């Protein structure tokens, strides 16, 4: 159903992207950048500007329109928090295969409703909200991550954070390994794509030979991921998975920046997440500075270098 | 965000949920007079702080227990005098407790039955979930641990809303008998509806009780409001003091800086929540004690840098500052210039370790270099960590 749309996560050179809230400050700024990176940003939408252009690209009144006219298969949203949920819903309505919602601040209840909608359809895959987006290095960048630090390669990266993901990407390029696909699923408690969604893609992607999973306190997506890897990444051909879980020193009961990073009612602590992943054979880098070197050693041990 | 118990109880009361009659007081005399006004058989006096466990907490005044029952208005006054102005420490506050400025004087009711009831956006099943147990008055975690069986849940379909059947079912599972089931179901429905109305991520009632007289009453409530919903919960967030906030944290917030104090001497500030957590973590892993978590957000302003610095050096406990920034949107140079500029304007007194990476990084490093300031620039995060720890040994 919805799990079917998991494939839409693997953006590539053929992905045609439209920016919702195109003429807004964020949409405009990141759109110029997507353009320069080489993303196939083919237009955007904003109500009332259909038939106009912005940054030399066509604008359409509705996502429906933009999609039909441009053949866009992906949409990105930078719209302010109060209006972001409706933007997601519009993309889901227009059946955009992939929607990336960067916007931080969407009320959790709005996301609970968007999730209700999302799970009862199989056309639209949502990445986000509150996330940096997704990037297939050298092929397609949708979001706000710095393109230059990414180098097409062999590591699939899925992470609940933004900048900590950048460290990991950087580390992997410094050890010369590169990334196959990087998906920031965001720091919100309710979102459109979880770790398992990405792991599934990574496990079956020939170009992904190793995986880095970056997590943090709050929720139990890390635990679910561990359960998933225990079942699906066992066997002679298992891919090495390396992880770092942030918040080992986080105090209980405090939102740690991200809306979803909180240890509440005794649940969501980092240690348990690390333990769970370890039992699933994931090599957990105790230091966030050593993800690149840990995964490199794993490739090395398996003579995959 | 959490509001004080008296604020949460009024919201519930305003929304048809049954609570105990009460008045709020900020002085011992006012508590004494409120107790007389209640004209009740028995009065419950409760220190008002956000942390739970008040019932077993201790005050810096020597008083034990943050929740007391007494039949005498004068005792209410005497107890209150040992509360207002003092610090209440509980298993959920730090040892130096929290200052109590207000107390609730409510009408105590006899409790015939105590059950646990909560409504939360459950991260395990992407929707509101009714969580309940006939074993109330205790920590839900313990019941979960000891008797997972006594825990009941009803997943609610956000679009449909709570169904009569779910409410009735939960009412039965909580142990309310026939004549009261309906009353309990109704309250559960009103609680669910209130939960939604106010953008709560959690409404927890423990005990969700029964009195000998046949009244279904929410004796204690904790409501966690979704901070992301402030724009549409103006009136609710206006009630938030920020008074229990460690001062440093409130100053920081003013400048879109998310600070979380920890117990340590190595301060740090990073852009991005995961990185910020990872930064406190790596300090700890290298034998240091991070003084705080601080996320700058995504749009670093030399202002922020400056305030971040002003605020952290404000704290005497801080013996060193680790700055870990990974530049992208805002290139590292603008950042280095902010670092240097603040260094000059504040005359930093503790050692500073800076680790920048990302966009226009080289230039930024030249900035730090050409600045002539005693700023240790680290090779990477690990290095930044060992060096910052080295600084306070
Ligand atoms: N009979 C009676 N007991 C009450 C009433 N209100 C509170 N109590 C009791 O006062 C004692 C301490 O209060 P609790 O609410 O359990 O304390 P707590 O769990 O630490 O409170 P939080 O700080 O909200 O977590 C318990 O034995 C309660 O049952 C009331 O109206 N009547
Ligand atoms: N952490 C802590 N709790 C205390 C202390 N003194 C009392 N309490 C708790 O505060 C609550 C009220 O204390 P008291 O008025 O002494 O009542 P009590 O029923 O005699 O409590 P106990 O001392 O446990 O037998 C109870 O839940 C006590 O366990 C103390 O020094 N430290
Ligand atoms: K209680
Ligand atoms: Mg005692």
């Amino acid at each position: 159903s919805y799990t079917a749309s998991r494939k839409h996560l693997y953006v590539d050179k053929n992905t045609k992207v439209i920016c919702q809230g195109f003429t807004g400050k964020q949409g405009t700024f990141h759109s110029q950048q997507a353009l320069e990176y080489g993303t196939n940003l083919v237009g955007g939408t904003t109500p009332g500007k259909g038939g106009k252009t912005h940054l030399g690209l066509p604008v359409f009144n509705t996502v429906k329109e933009a999609k039909e006219q441009t053949g866009a298969t992906a949409s990105v949203i930078y719209v302010p928090p109060p209006f972001a949920a409706a933007a997601i819903n519009e993309a889901i309505d227009a059946e955009v295969p992939l929607v990336v919602c960067i916007t931080e601040g969407i009320p959790q209840q709005d996301m609970v409703r968007v999730k209700h909608r999302l799970l009862r359809q199989g056309k639209t895959r949502l990445i986000g909200p509150n996330c940096p987006g997704v990037i297939n290095p050298g092929e397609c960048k949708i979001g706000i991550m710095p393109g230059h630090i990414h180098k097409k390669g062999r590591i699939g990266i899925v992470s609940r954070s933004g900048t900590l993901t950048y460290e990991a990407v950087h580390q992997t390029t410094q050890v010369g390994l590169g990334q196959s696909l990087c998906v920031g699923i965001g720091g919100d408690p309710f979102n459109g794509t979880d770790f398992t969604d990405c792991l599934e893609i990574f496990l079956n992607d020939p170009a992904t030979e190793g995986i880095i999973l970056i997590g943090e306190i709050g929720g139990n997506a890390e635990e679910n991921a561990a359960e998933f890897l225990k079942q699906h990444n066992s066997g002679p051909k298992s891919k090495p998975v390396v992880s770092f879980i942030a918040g080992l020193t986080a105090p209980p009961g405090r939102r740690m920046g991200h809306a979803g990073a909180i240890i509440a009612g005794g649940k969501g602590g980092a240690k348990e997440k690390i333990t769970a992943l370890q039992s699933a054979g994931v090599v957990v880098s105790m230091s966030p500075a050593q993800l690149g070197t840990t995964i490199y050693k794993e490739f090395e041990k398996r003579k995959m270098l | 965000m959490n509001l004080q118990e008296y604020q949460s109880k009024k919201l519930m009361s305003d929304n048809g949920v049954k609570v105990q009659r009460f008045f709020v007081a900020d002085t011992a005399n006012e508590a004494l007079e409120a107790a007389k006004r209640l004209n009740a058989k028995e009065i419950v006096l409760k220190a008002q702080i956000l942390a739970g466990g008040r019932g077993k907490g201790v005050f810096s005044s020597g008083l034990k227990g943050g929740v007391h029952l007494t039949k005498d208005p004068e005792v209410v006054g005497q107890l209150a005098k040992q509360m207002i102005g003092y610090n209440l420490a509980t298993k959920q506050t730090p040892k130096e407790g929290v200052k109590v400025n207000k107390v609730m004087v409510a009408e105590a009711l006899d409790i015939s039955r105590e059950t646990y009831l909560a409504i939360l956006m459950d991260r395990s099943c992407n929707g509101p979930v009714l969580v309940g147990s006939p074993q109330g008055g205790v920590d839900i975690e313990e019941v979960a641990a000891s008797n997972p069986e006594l825990i009941f849940k009803e997943q609610i379909d956000i679009i449909e809303g709570i169904k009569d059947s779910q409410a009735q079912r939960m009412a039965e599972n909580l142990g309310f008998l026939g004549p009261l089931q309906n009353q309990a179901a109704d309250q559960i429905k009103k609680l669910y509806n209130l939960f939604l109305k106010i953008d709560a991520t959690q409404v927890e009632v423990n005990p969700f009780g029964e009195t000998p007289e046949g009244q279904v009453v929410c004796f204690d409530a904790k409501i966690n409001f979704d901070d992301n919903a402030e724009f549409r919960q103006k009136d609710i967030f206006a009630m938030d003091d920020k008074s229990e906030n460690e001062p440093i944290e409130n100053e920081a917030a003013k400048y879109d800086l998310k600070y979380i104090g920890l117990d340590g001497n190595i301060a740090c500030f990073v852009n991005g929540a995961g990185l910020a957590m990872a930064t406190c973590d790596i300090i700890f892993l290298n034998g240091g004690k991070p003084a705080n978590f601080l996320d700058l957000g995504g749009g670093v302003k030399e202002s922020q840098v400056y305030q971040a610095f002003k605020l952290l050096t404000a704290d005497p406990k801080v013996e060193a500052i680790l700055v870990n920034i990974f530049g992208g949107i805002v290139n590292c140079a603008i950042i280095a210039n902010g670092i240097t500029k603040a260094c000059r304007e504040l005359e930093l007194k503790v050692p500073l370790v800076v680790r920048l990476e990302g966009t226009n990084v080289h230039e930024a490093q030249n900035i730090l270099t050409n600045s002539g300031l005693p700023i240790t620039s680290a090779v990477d995060l690990e290095d930044a960590a060992k060096k910052a720890v080295a600084s306070v040994t």
